[PDB]
């Protein structure tokens, strides 16, 4: 438990990115390549199969 | 320092103020999608424990427990190879992204990789990775020449597959790691583990980066976001839980009250907005992924649902499960 | 296309060749041998999934002796649900160790992917209980503290010496005690005395009524 | 003797309807039934069915009225669907108790050859083996035509009369109530003879042998007697009888084979 | 994997084998392709994976025969026309193969209609080589997938494969429906180019 203690300590800067934020970032994921997901939108039956 | 870690832990659940399904609430959700079984992939035998997909989004591998890895065709229902293999106890597949190289590897603590293109007409054994002590349970492909295995032995590696042996060995982890993603940004990949945790790892440093802990009991699915920002972790006690590799916070749990068991697999469309995940209750489940609805049921399986899998441009969706058959979705 | 219907006897021909090997995982029955510490286990019949295959009236087993880094048997037991019979071999020893030992049986009994399939308690090495209660400095009552309260019922063993099959009785009621207790019907423990080589029919003739206790269930009788 | 039974039929074919319904709807609408022993209880299931409402509705019309409804657009086709019902309804029978003999007698050996694939192939080729054998009830069977004071007889009637129209019943006598009756009583006995050495179910396991026997036994003497004995037997007394022992008969094979069950009543309470 | 046929020997034409070695040839389609001491590439017959998918050629239909010793990866009423010299193609297809890509050494013994493009030119390097080709029909099915099948060949010896980009053949070597060109570009030494189709069994249109 001695070289873990100093471990804890040792990667714990971490810069934390807020979820409100995050969650306007994950949207932006959504909100672009929406229509290009065939699944998220009712796809069109020419080329799927 | 045995009280040290409650302090910034309390003030990095600080940092997450909020929480993802309250703005996300008011959007139009995806409804009730019937994605229905376009394709039926026959021909398995005993259950069926993990399935990779392919590179040009129409090969897909899948892994069973009667001692065959089988190349399918997502178009023809076609078996391309079906690959012997020698220690029948798998638990987990991939497929490169070169599409040259697929790798097995089980409860035999041994991750065997095989080679798809070849000449004198075969899929033979490349590199054997013998080198854990647990049951291998997730292995994945940075490159033709990088595997990153998950075991049994508590411990997650990195190898170099020309030369025989690890480069790097990542520990940290009280229970066994069961599931990996390697991530769309090449330098990081995440595990968790039965101890309730999922280290955040570093493919270019070494250490496992960052935790992630949150769950009442162990986890056994593990997948990446698109975006290689966030991740979704599928547990053992029915909650399906959501983070993010700069916040280490509960993103969204995708509970409902029928489900009681375990969470076998996770996926991701390619939006990024189809959370499907695969339960003990002898049928999968379509999570919308921001707003955490039962927006989607593919029950077509009769026993539980171990795999699961969005091509590489949100065309199609395959599930294995333990009735032998791989039912793929469109 | 001509290329794609030749990429078609690919598949009409991979199960040609594949469900005919297919019809061999099938046919050999499996076991899953599952014992603690100096208990005998790999001598009861004779790279981490040591496993061994015995046929005894032409039927082929095929147990897994699973040597995983401890006793918490947590995620590799959901592979051995398709199994017949859970092989448990315990030793005939001291009493700290059989009451952790049986508390081993305990979460096997009580878990979740094992909540069909029915264990077989497999005791080992009977000839060593003797050994230790006719020295007599075995302090049985001491570990196990309701022992000396209660006595053996009627058919004991027959060198049938009233106070060993007290005591090897004792364990064994000590166990079904937690076998039968939640049980609901669906499995049931199966107890054994034995190193001796009466060991391989006693699980050919036992795994049938683990079998025969199905087709009971599933041929709706 | 004509007003009371026509709610006879129509209380024990209706509730044997509705009991094979439940049957299907067990086996064909859970997950986990894909057991061989649920491929024998469809195979039975429908072929009960077939006289059920092919045999129930015939002789529900033929009580409001004397003669045949249907005439030629009947009586050719819905006899044909009364002599498939009968043999396929008794000969489930014979492929239910040899899979039920295997599976306890040589249960090891039946965890091998008792699959889904074998319970499809043995249902399928005895389907065909009697409807290729009850082809015959088109070469042997016309109308009837004949009247009385009180009768005008235009029925689902005959051809050669019943005097060259014999072995359509002896040999039917000997295949589909000998064969599933003698191999219920030798294949049920072995049955008693091992659990009850090792067996509180034996008393609904003695009850089919008998109750299966008892309820074929006077209907399939009739038409085997009345091949036999010119100008036979005819009255509404004793031949309606020798028909609700055999609505009933499938009507009760819903309750023996998916009511005295751990497993079907589980899955039944599932939904 | 070193392929290699059974030569022959000279018989009147209405008065073979290809035994290659050292590989796995029961996962493999085994084609024979003639070739004329004058004119050019011929299509000839077929046998698929698994014992038969037999094609014929339309003027060998009833002649001499094709096989797959499938165990020892072996193989077993000519004209004018099959007076030519024969020479094997290994192939299979599975969605995101490159079929027809290694022949065997065969000199042997002595239709949906596609173009030609000026069949005699001489070698000219360091420019661009390129080449068109059309065929009678659209080549494109639904799916999204050309299938032309473009050859190459050696003064005195074998042919090979350079168009997608085949294997074995080095990279200097490389569209639309019912017309395509390649860009080759560099020209180097060691140059009897082709150009086919094989959406049915029918044949190259021509004999370059």
């Amino acid at each position: 438990a001695r070289k873990l203690v100093e471990q804890l300590k040792m990667e714990a800067n971490i810069d934390r990115i807020k979820v409100s934020k995050a969650a306007a970032d994950l949207m932006a994921y959504c909100e672009a390549h929406a229509k290009e997901d065939p699944l998220l939108t009712p796809v069109p039956a020419s080329e799927n199969p | 320092a045995e009280q040290l870690k409650n302090q910034i832990r309390d003030a990095r659940k600080a940092c997450a103020d909020a929480t993802l399904s309250q703005i996300t609430n008011n959007i139009d959700p995806v409804g009730r999608i019937q994605m229905r079984t376009r394709r039926t992939l026959r021909g398995h035998l005993a259950k069926i424990y993990a399935m990779h997909w392919g590179t040009d989004s129409r090969l897909l591998v899948s892994a069973s427990q009667d001692g065959k890895l089988i190349i399918w065709d997502s178009y023809t229902t076609n078996k391309v190879h079906a690959i012997p293999l020698r220690s029948s106890w798998v638990m987990t597949c991939a497929y490169a992204p070169s599409g040259n190289y697929v790798a097995c590897g089980g409860l035999d603590n041994i991750c065997s990789i095989y080679n798809l293109k070849t000449r004198e007409g075969n899929v033979r054994v490349s590199r054997e990775l013998a080198g854990h002590t647990g049951y291998l349970s997730c292995c994945r492909f940075l490159d033709d020449n990088q595997i990153v295995t998950s075991s049994g032995d508590t411990t997650c590696a990195l190898w170099d597959i020309e030369t025989g042996q690890q480069t790097t060995t990542f520990t940290g982890h009280t229970g066994d790691v069961m599931s990996l993603s390697l991530a769309p940004d090449t330098r990081l990949f995440v595990s968790g583990a039965c101890d309730a945790s999922a280290k955040l790892w570093d493919v270019r440093e070494g250490m496992c980066r960052q935790t992630f802990t949150g769950h009442e009991s162990d986890i056994n699915a593990i997948c990446f976001f698109p975006n290689g920002n966030a991740f979704a972790t599928g547990s053992d006690d029915a909650t399906c839980r959501l983070f993010d590799l700069r916040a280490d916070q509960e993103l969204m749990t995708y509970s409902h009250d029928n489900i009681i068991c375990g969470i076998t697999s996770v996926s991701f469309s390619k939006s990024g907005r189809l959370l499907l995940a695969g339960y003990d209750d002898f049928n999968c489940n379509v999570w919308d992924a921001l707003k955490a609805d039962r927006a989607g049921v593919l029950a077509g399986h009769d026993n539980r649902v171990s795999c699961l899998g969005v091509t590489d441009d949100g065309m199609a969706v395959a599930t294995g499960s333990w009735d032998s058959f791989l039912k793929i979705w469109n | 296309s001509a290329e794609d219907k030749a990429a078609a006897e690919r598949s009409k021909m991979i199960d040609k060749n594949l469900r005919e090997d297919g019809e061999k995982a099938r046919r050999t029955l499996r076991l899953l041998l599952l014992g603690a510490d100096n208990s005998g286990k790999s001598t009861i019949v004779k790279s981490g999934i040591f496993e061994t295959k015995f046929q005894v009236d032409k039927v082929n087993f095929h147990m897994f002796d699973v040597g995983g880094e401890r006793d918490e048997r947590r995620k590799w037991i959901q592979c051995f649900n398709d199994v017949t019979a859970i092989i448990f071999v315990v030793d005939s020893s001291d009493y700290n160790r059989l009451q952790e030992a049986l508390n081993d049986f305990k979460s096997i009994w009580n878990n979740r992917w094992l909540r069909t399939i029915s264990v077989i308690l497999f005791l080992n090495k009977q000839d060593l209980l003797a050994e230790k209660v006719l020295a007599g400095k075995s302090k049985i009552e001491d570990y196990f503290p309701e022992f000396a309260r209660y006595t053996t019922p009627e058919d004991a063993t027959p060198g049938e010496d009233p106070r060993v099959t007290r005591a090897k009785y004792f364990i064994r009621k000590e166990f079904v005690d937690i076998s039968t207790a939640s049980g609901d019907g669906r499995h049931i423990c199966y107890p054994h005395f034995t190193v001796d080589t009466e060991n391989a029919r006693r699980i050919f003739n036992d795994c049938k009524d683990i079998i025969l206790q199905m087709n009971l269930r599933e041929y709706n009788l | 003797y004509q007003v009371v039974t026509i709610l006879l039929v129509l209380i024990i074919c209706g509730l044997g309807i509705v009991g094979n319904i439940m049957v299907v709807l067990v086996v064909m609408r859970t997950k986990h039934m894909r057991t061989p022993t649920n491929c024998y209880l469809v195979s039975l299931a429908v072929a009960d069915l077939m006289v059920l409402v092919a045999a129930g509705l015939p002789n529900i019309t033929d009580s409001i009225y004397g003669s045949w409804v249907y005439g030629y657009v009947g009586c050719l086709c819905i006899t044909y669907l009364q002599y498939l019902g009968i043999n396929a309804s008794s000969c489930s029978i014979t492929a239910f108790t040899i899979e039920r003999y295997i599976a306890i007698c040589h249960p090891i050996k039946a965890q091998f050859l008792c699959t889904f694939s074998r319970a499809k192939k043995i249902i399928i080729f005895v389907w065909a083996f009697t409807s290729l054998y009850c082809m015959l009830w088109f070469f042997l069977l016309d109308l009837n035509i004949s009247t009385y004071k009180d009768a005008i007889v235009i029925s689902c009637g005959y051809k050669i009369s019943r005097n060259y129209y014999s072995p359509i019943y002896l040999m039917d006598f000997g295949v589909f109530y000998v064969v599933p009756m003698i191999l219920a009583t030798v294949l049920y006995g072995f049955i008693a003879r091992i659990l009850f050495l090792n067996k509180q179910v034996t008393k609904m396991l003695a009850v089919v042998v008998i109750l299966f026997a008892l309820l074929w036994m006077p209907y399939r003497t009739l038409v085997v007697v009345n091949s036999f004995l010119s100008s036979p037997f005819q009255e509404n007394w004793f031949l309606l009888f020798c028909r609700i022992c055999i609505y009933l008969n499938s009507a009760i094979n819903p309750v023996i084979y998916n009511l005295m069950s751990q497993k079907f009543r589980a899955a039944f309470r599932k939904l | 994997v070193q392929l290699v046929e059974s030569g022959g020997g000279l018989v009147q034409p209405g008065g073979l084998s290809c035994s290659a070695s050292g590989f796995a040839f029961s996962s493999f389609g085994m084609h024979w392709v003639r070739q004329a001491p004058e004119k050019g590439l011929e299509w000839v017959a077929y046998i698929s994976s698994g014992s038969g998918t037999i094609y014929y050629a339309d003027t060998v239909k009833g002649r001499f025969t094709i096989s797959r010793d499938d165990p020892k990866n072996t193989l077993f009423s000519l004209r004018s026309e099959d007076t030519a010299m024969y020479y094997c193609v290994r192939s299979i297809y599975y969605y995101g193969s490159s079929p027809f890509d290694f022949w065997g050494q065969g000199t042997t013994l002595t239709d949906i209609v596609m173009t030609q493009a000026t069949s005699s030119v001489p070698v000219t390097p360091g420019e661009s080589v390129s080449i068109s080709c059309r065929s009678s029909k659209s080549l494109l099915h639904s799916n999204g997938n050309t299938y032309l099948y473009w050859f190459l060949q050696r003064p005195g010896q074998s042919p090979q494969l350079l168009i997608n980009l085949a294997s074995g053949v080095p990279d200097r070597f490389s569209g639309s429906g019912t017309a395509f060109t390649l860009t080759i570009s560099r020209l180097e030494a060691e140059d009897v180019y082709y150009c086919m189709q094989h959406l049915e069994y029918p044949t190259f249109g021509a004999g370059t």
